[PDB]
């Protein structure tokens, strides 16, 4: 967790972070991208 | 527009045949229609996300803009000169072949790169369930971190780049809200790159989950149109192909199946014994057809399959009648002159072929398992073929014993090894079997309530019955799945049936005192268990004597209901019992909050 | 915008009422939003492709431009006057109803046309696997052609139009690269109309196949939200409906199931015999309840099903005790006064109803199979109904024998035909059964590690256990499928569990010398086999005494991990073992190149 | 573009750093790309539809325009400053976080609202199958209505708002055509809001159903790429993970399985008996290894599983040899010095551990079922672990009896309880087993035609064979499903094989008189049953001695054919037997028209 | 394979054609076209 | 300049290893006079020997161009 500083806009051990799940926003990237023949073109 | 872009050959105006694909050394420019940019953008978007980890580890090469693989050509874009002429596009955005190659191998190369890191980020992320589905629940960050500082095994990648993975993470888990730099406090809202998608997956308390209930429907709709559940009780010849019978090899236990319970299996019900002989491999053996009726697999009405009669664990009393020992058990065909069930004595049996004997007598195949010597699991096995039995009116497959010397001891034995678990496997799907005949088409409606209790369980692997069972079974999972045929909600399924019972019980009341006005509260409830009994055991609808379900209306009715029922579910079908379902989710988040509370204390 | 287009019927001022679906002589113009043109274009595009075969065979009628079915009207387009008012579209592209009819029946008529040819092109194309997945591999064209000139059966359509099918083909198989006319050489690149799609399906060596790995994920995501794998170990009442129990009729072998191993089956454990009588069809028979305990299906705790006790292949010793022969085997209910397991003698048994006898005594149902006469496969069968047993505190279903005259011979026999394979089929899904009681809701978490080894395999078709097993089974295929719980990759699944073991083993260490600092290398590995043992045999998580898996945390934990795990797979999840997977694909292309080499020699 | 919108925080000059997610009091504006508006519009469109029911019941709040949740900001929109710099969008349409919240909870709240009504509308709509699939068929409206006025149970919502539900309905069922106000007659055409979608689902008589045939293909394509059917007979090491083995616990019946038919099970084939002793729980018992060979589960070659040997319904002759009674049946390991199958007498058996005994002797576990006392269904069960047997060259699991006192009576008994149904469940997927060894990778091609008839059915739960069977089984359902391997259509599957047989039979003819020019009509037909026999029983392709199917070419061939075959089906694949399929649909509509005719009379 | 000439831009027996699969372009047409109710509109 | 030369150094160190098992797999180095070996054969030969997991079979004249600069 050693301080970095600019590489990325947020420090991990940074001031006032906060792990806190909300039933409201179910974390998700993009897995189901459609590529099948008919659907991709 | 769509397809490759085309400009004419001779020049001037472009008349069909005057237009050829504008092939270039790089390749042919194919048009990038609006939606197809959504994909390549959605793919690149998911890669750019990992920007902070690409720089950290000096891989990558800057953010991948989809505008680096395309171009701004203009011409007519279609699939063929003729139709491309009706799509004059100006300064459209096309991607040349050689480019369609990089945007491909780039998204592929980068995809590996991230696929790896993305795996480390995960073993650490999910390693503290950042996802609840009712209300909230925090877990003081210090602890959390100082905790994973432990658990995470020394070869992750979340220990070598904490806030190089954290920055990637913040965009995938709206659970981790980074503390704002100029107020040094969270944000209430969480802004992960998947802003919308993640909003529309949360288990919304009003109705289960839109992403769920939506698919469970489109999924069922697929099947309904696919297999051909529609037309499930159609009354007219249908090619077996229409039933896509696959992976279908059912096994039995004959020498038990009554002849009338399944046409493909006749029996030698004759007074005395019918000892015959046959020179097999020099040695002369005697097929018995002993004391009892000895049910044998008939050959006609037997779709050229792969019969594999297994004889194992089954008793082998060579201990008593010594006559039994010494005889090599073997599946043998038996061509009889007079039709079986009319074949009295030996002179009646034309010939007997040992289609597959077992090397080594009955005293090496044995194995003592507490007195009663059993059969060492072995599989005898013919490969019956429709035409190898051409002309031959009577012929039967029999997995008997082939005694090397009949005696008084084997006078009440009857060596039929058919008590074993035989497994026929139709090796030629195109041809089915029904009521004892081989056909190429079924008549669905005919097979409904036409089999008996066991004229079903005794069906022959890939025969109408087994096909008109594999079919109902799909339709049975579409209702079971999508429709709510398992609650007091008088659903579309049990509703289609109720309307039949009414229209039915209503005309049966027409003519005569009509002393009984139709019920309805009783009809709704009777049809509810009818539709329910179906989802339950799809098969039943084939057995003669099943209430409601077996009248010609139903099924033909049911399906076409369930049909339109799926094509309207809405999206919030999940509203069903979305109350207890909700209350159960809060139940979990309360217990998971309890977990975070320890992570929060133990590792302060 | 979307929906049908509306226009101010009252003219000029368009308010939420001065609108009206602009219908007319053509039907109603429905708007053709951007994406919906992608489909009809993608559909027509796939037809135009077959242009060279339409002219050759004088069918068709020119290329189908989607711009022939639409129009350029303008007005407000919504689903209802109210909301259509907020979508003023000018010169949008709408397709009138009567047109939405042709673009339909045209794409349908043409679709048949091509579907046919397209089938001939194929039996010839795939008839030489034009698809490899690692590196390249040619096959000198002359040979290839001169070869198919043979194989192809005389009724194809690729022999009547070679380079009329070839031109269609070149656009579907980037394997066949036509030789350019003005340099008479190939092109390196292959330009098939499916330029992009075909590029994005190639098994990219970096990560298996984007089209694969992508779907295997969205597929799992569907289930995860659908069935309701989430909430899998929720601790609170849940309607059976929430478990979509369908096609669920399990079969057993009672008269073996211990009474304590499954509440729905009590036994008459009494000293002597309990010969009772009953006039059935005139004739008076004696139910036995012989020497042993005679386990009988209890009626209460028996969800109104369709009990069908099959009695076949099972021994029938009418040979010894002649008493047994002559008695028609039959499933019979038995109402007892004092509760069973307290019912001593005949005067205790209130009444006995033959709910289903077998016509013809025990000497026609037999069939000699080597001394030991078996039972000709037959199915006795009641249709128990919750309320037909109202009030009646004690009543049991028993598939006994009904001896026409008890004797000394049958003094150690005990005619329970329950040794047969009974098959109960819940005929009314809404109601489940648990621990002996009938309910309408389960409490998942309760059924975990609460059954014993066999208090599971002895479950009653559609009872909590069988439901809390059908559920885990889905969640078991989502992990088995999507997540890599079968390699040393400490995946998201086995990771969610590890965090529980830590937090758990960590507080159990709190208070007292804490001489053991948590392990982790040992915890990771212990939780790996825990998550693995689950995917393996989903059931286990119900049996008392299973390491890790049965602690309240896990599962509730696992799923919610596996959950978020699927919602992030990326696309290149296939990077897992994409090395040996790749090396195996090159292995195949090397062997397939070997094939083309013979096609290349034999047919020079 | 896509992602959140950014703007030059440093003003004017927008570089790859002078940007910053434009967040604020509303959250972060995320861009709403063209297609993502299709969804939220398609979702809101399906809600607006229910407008007439929202006013009627004073809920709702006016029509939901998607233009109420968005905005018209402008800036650069990407996933990260770097890539967002290449998407300058002006006056794009973004939805702020707090808005992405309402459009969410609104569509959710409204979704509940309608989900409910929408359910009532249905139990009434489908309650008269408004969907036929061939030709038309009316049902005079008066009757219809006056009829449902009955059936519909008093708690619907279609009785409280008839033409408040009717107006919602008219837009979902193009069956109900409302009578036009100013000509008081129908309309011929039906204009339901789902105008297009409903047009493209009708079972078009040319080809089954586009919505069906389309999916049944994309569905198969998913699998083909997913599981990894491609590479199905690859000849090279493949991680077991590549086979996603899940929910895989197979059960047997050893003490029957020949030792050579399955390496994981050796037998003590020794002359006399081998009575050994062992102090178990104080009391001294004698393991027997009786008269017969007593096949025992070998421990090496036994993937640390969960062996659970069930002993029930199986005979228990404590009646004759009294020696048997009193002995607690129990699964026991047996470490032998000299390798088994070479272990002659007691002094040879190193030690014997009772890994799991059954409390209570053999006279409480019994239960008389007609003379022959059976075993009360009980499950003994070890938890074998790879390394608990480290070093130990010879050790075997044996479910024997443990007699408390061997006698002359048990001199021909042999107490192996292995005749029971043992169920091994691999508890650690990563490791597989092949030919007796434990591995981490299979070599597919090796397992083809390498097992014997029963060297397959005797496979050990999660062993190469069982894995190279679970795999073919998927590929078997892709062909069975998508491809027409069940009609005389010489499909792409049976076609890929035919080309192999030719190339094969053609070179075997090279060199020597070549008196036989290849056949082809006979080859096509031989390969048709080969591809067919595969779809039928996928397994066979593992057994030595199966025509065609087991030559190295096929399969590796088949799949790669079936592969490209699915990636071209077109859409109208349903044209296959779309004639009888059509004729069957007309058959149903003729019978359903018959129904409407009664609804039309009975309730005039 | 008899020469045609113009019907289609390529002769089959034409000069220098070339069957040659590339793991790179898996042949593909358009089968998975989406038409389901919700998705087609 | 350090971690780049390091990251890139890995990248090449790998390929550079495949190029080699194929290059030295035909001693491109003599130390007295010359000696050729008709290219066709040479190539068609290594097309064999080289084990299926090299990287000189996946990029022939993508490795060849790197090679030409290391083997005179
Ligand atoms: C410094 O690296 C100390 C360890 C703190 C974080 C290491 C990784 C564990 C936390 C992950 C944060 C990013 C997403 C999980
Ligand atoms: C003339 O027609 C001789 C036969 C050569 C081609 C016939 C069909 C076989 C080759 C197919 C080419 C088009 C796609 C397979």
């Amino acid at each position: 967790g050693n301080v970095q500083t600019s590489v990325n806009t947020y420090n991990i051990t940074g001031d006032g972070n906060s792990f806190t799940p909300t039933s409201d926003m179910t974390s998700t990237a993009a897995p189901a991208i459609d590529l099948k023949p008919g659907v991709l073109n | 527009p769509t397809g490759k872009l085309w400009r004419p050959v001779g020049t001037s105006v472009a008349t069909i045949d005057s237009l050829a694909i504008v092939s270039d050394r790089f390749g042919q420019y194919s048009f990038v229609n609006e939606g197809m940019r959504e994909t390549f953008s959605k793919a690149l978007f998911d890669i750019n996300m990992w920007q902070p980890l690409f720089q950290a580890t000096k891989t990558g090469c800057g953010p991948i803009v989809l505008s680096s693989f395309t171009t701004t050509t203009s011409g007519y874009v279609g699939a063929t000169a003729g139709d491309a002429l009706d799509n004059p596009v100006t300064n459209g955005v096309f991607i040349s072949t050689v480019q369609i190659m990089n945007l491909q191998r780039t998204i592929a190369a980068r995809m590996r790169d991230v696929a790896l890191w993305q795996k480390h980020l995960d073993t650490a992320m999910t390693m503290l369930t950042p996802d609840i589905s009712a209300g909230s629940a925090s877990c003081n960050w210090k602890s959390l971190l100082a905790f994973a500082k432990d658990i995470l095994p020394l070869d992750n990648l979340c220990l070598t780049y904490p806030n190089e993975f954290y920055n990637v993470a913040i965009h995938r888990y709206p659970a981790l809200k980074p503390g704002n730099p100029d107020t040094k406090l969270p944000d209430a809202q969480a802004h992960p790159l998947g802003e919308v998608a993640g909003a529309f997956n949360a288990a919304t308390s009003e109705v289960g989950s839109l992403v769920g209930s939506s698919s469970t429907l489109s999924q069922a709709i697929s099947t309904m149109a696919g297999k051909d559940l529609d037309l499930i009780e159609a009354d007219t010849p249908l090619p077996v192909s229409v039933f896509t019978p696959s992976l279908a090899p059912r096994s039995y236990r004959p020498a038990f199946i009554k002849p009338e319970d399944a046409k493909w299996i006749a029996e030698f019900n004759n007074s005395s014994l019918i000892r015959k002989t046959l020179t097999y491999s020099g040695a002369t053996y005697t097929v018995q057809l002993g004391p009892g009726p000895t049910r044998v697999i008939d050959m006609n009405a037997m779709i050229d399959s792969v019969l594999t009669l297994d004889v194992s664990g089954t008793i082998l009393p060579y201990d008593t009648n010594p006559d039994l020992s010494t005889s090599v058990p073997a599946f043998v065909l038996i061509q009889t002159s007079v039709p079986i069930q009319q074949v009295t004595t030996a002179a009646n049996i034309t010939a007997i072929t040992v289609v597959s004997a077992a090397g080594a007598s009955a005293i090496n195949l044995a194995i003592n398992v507490r007195g009663q010597p059993r059969f060492n699991m072995l599989h005898l096995q013919a490969t019956f073929e429709r035409e190898t039995i051409t002309g031959i009116p009577y012929i039967y497959g029999l997995g008997t014993f082939l005694i090397p010397s009949p005696t008084s001891s084997s006078n009440f034995s009857n060596p039929t090894l058919m008590d074993g678990l035989l497994t026929v496997t139709p090796v030629l799907l195109r041809e089915t079997t029904y009521k004892g005949e081989v056909v190429d088409a079924i008549v669905p409606a005919t097979v409904m309530a036409n089999q008996t209790s066991e004229e079903v369980a005794s069906a022959l692997a890939n025969d109408a019955i087994v096909l008109v069972s594999n079919h109902l079974n799909k339709l049975a999972n579409v209702v079971g799945d999508a429709i709510p045929v398992a609650s007091r909600t008088d659903d579309s399924a049990t509703s289609a049936i109720v309307s039949r019972l009414a229209v039915q019980h209503k005309l049966s009341q027409v003519g005569q005192a009509s002393p009984t006005p139709p019920d309805y509260p009783l009809l709704w409830r009777r049809a509810k268990r009818a539709a329910s009994m179906f989802v339950s055991n799809p098969s039943l609808a084939l057995q003669v004597g099943i209430p409601v379900l077996t009248q010609s209306g139903m099924l033909s009715a049911l399906t076409s209901g369930v049909g339109t029922a799926l094509r309207t579910g809405s999206l919030g079908k999940g509203v069903t019992d979305a109350s207890e379902k909700l209350r159960a989710r809060q139940s979990l988040t309360v217990a998971k909050q309890a977990f975070f509370d320890q992570i929060g204390s133990l590792w302060p």
